[PDB]
């Protein structure tokens, strides 16, 4: 949403620009604030070298998974 | 003025509460497009309302009648044309010129007059 000048109809000169708003937080529950601590870890791919089809990067990622026992794994 | 969906404990719907003064009191009068008018029992307003040359007052709709018979007068046509200029400093568009054709006597209910104008004015 534009504030601005068109007195030809051809082009605007715009003077301001409004802020967006975001949407509002998730609202808890009385359930949801009695859980207790968690951890999740997150990877993201490729899991492989350019030139390797072994994986070895996915084989260290599930020795760190095992280790760490997270709570989730994405 | 009562809400356009009014309803009762007796009355289930109402009509023409949002309705506006001109249809009325065109359609009571059945004047169907300009023509001659007359108006009886005038009266004389305190102060002048307008810049026309004479004022009257009806103190009711049914004072007024409409009379068909009797030819229209001619009216008075101005024909003008402007000239504008972007302001060099910001946004504005000011006017420089105006000039301004004028005929007294334009006939509603015959040819259009030659040469259509009479006199004329210019300003810059």
């Amino acid at each position: 949403i534009m504030e601005g000048i068109n007195t030809t109809g051809r082009k605007l000169v715009a003077t301001k620009l409004y802020e967006g708003v975001p949407l509002p937080f998730y609202q808890p529950t009385e359930e949801d604030a009695d859980f207790e601590q968690s951890m999740v870890l997150v990877a993201c791919g490729p899991y492989t070298t350019s030139d390797s089809i072994t994986y070895d990067p996915l084989l260290d990622l599930i020795a760190v998974i095992n280790h760490d026992r997270p709570d989730v794994c994405i | 003025q009562l809400p356009q969906d009014l309803k009762g404990e007796t009355f289930s719907h109402v009509f023409g509460t949002n309705t506006s003064s001109l249809e009325l009191f065109l359609m009571n009068r059945k004047i169907k497009g300009p023509c001659w008018l007359e108006v009886k029992s005038p009266q004389l307003l305190n102060q002048p309302v307008s810049w026309c040359k004479a004022e009257a007052m009806a103190l009711k709709p049914d004072l007024v009648n409409v009379i068909k018979d009797v030819s229209p007068p001619p009216l008075v046509v101005m024909a003008f044309s402007m000239k504008t200029m972007q302001n060099a400093k910001n946004h504005q568009n000011e006017i420089i010129a105006m000039a301004a054709l004028v005929h007294h006597s334009f006939a509603l209910d015959k040819a259009a007059p030659k040469p259509p104008f009479q006199s004329h004015f210019c300003v810059v």
